């Protein structure tokens, strides 16, 4: 075997680039911890 | 000096967010141990600034020092020279007067 790269006139496929965009990004990533002191802002303290 | 406990205790509710004009007014209305100058009991291990106020036996001292000293666990206000109080001296000057 030899590794070689994928061409449009020698196979029907190509690399795929697209562009980036700031504001239509989704995170993936939860936070492990939340509403109990060390986690959260002053602001979200509820005093339960 | 501004807020009673009973004002600051209607702050903190079981439903009620926390904000920082909260702790704004908790830290103004309690005594600054530091910033007023006043420590209350004597403790060996702790370091003091010129200023300071203590109560050791049947007394209140300031320190006269102008730098930062450390509580020795012998020096005790009374045998060094750090310390100063006026219930000592017109005590030792009466006792003075009592026995002439």
């Amino acid at each position: 075997s030899v590794i070689t790269s994928v061409s449009p006139k020698t196979s029907n496929q190509d690399h795929m680039i697209e562009e980036f965009i700031e504001q239509a990004i989704v995170f993936n990533n939860q936070k492990l911890e939340s509403g109990v002191l060390g986690y959260e802002s002053l602001n979200d303290l509820e005093l339960g | 000096n501004l807020r009673k406990r009973n004002e600051l205790k209607s702050l903190f509710k079981n439903k009620s967010r926390l904000s920082e004009t909260y702790f704004v007014e908790l830290i103004d209305s309690t005594l600054n141990k530091r910033d007023d100058r006043f420590h209350g009991i004597w403790k060996p291990g702790q370091t003091y600034q010129k200023g300071d106020v203590v109560y050791y036996n049947h007394s209140l001292w300031e320190m006269q020092s102008e730098n930062e000293i450390c509580a020795k666990e012998e020096q005790t206000p009374g045998i060094s020279t750090d310390w100063k109080s006026l219930l000592k001296e017109l005590e030792q000057k009466v006792d003075k007067l009592q026995h002439e």
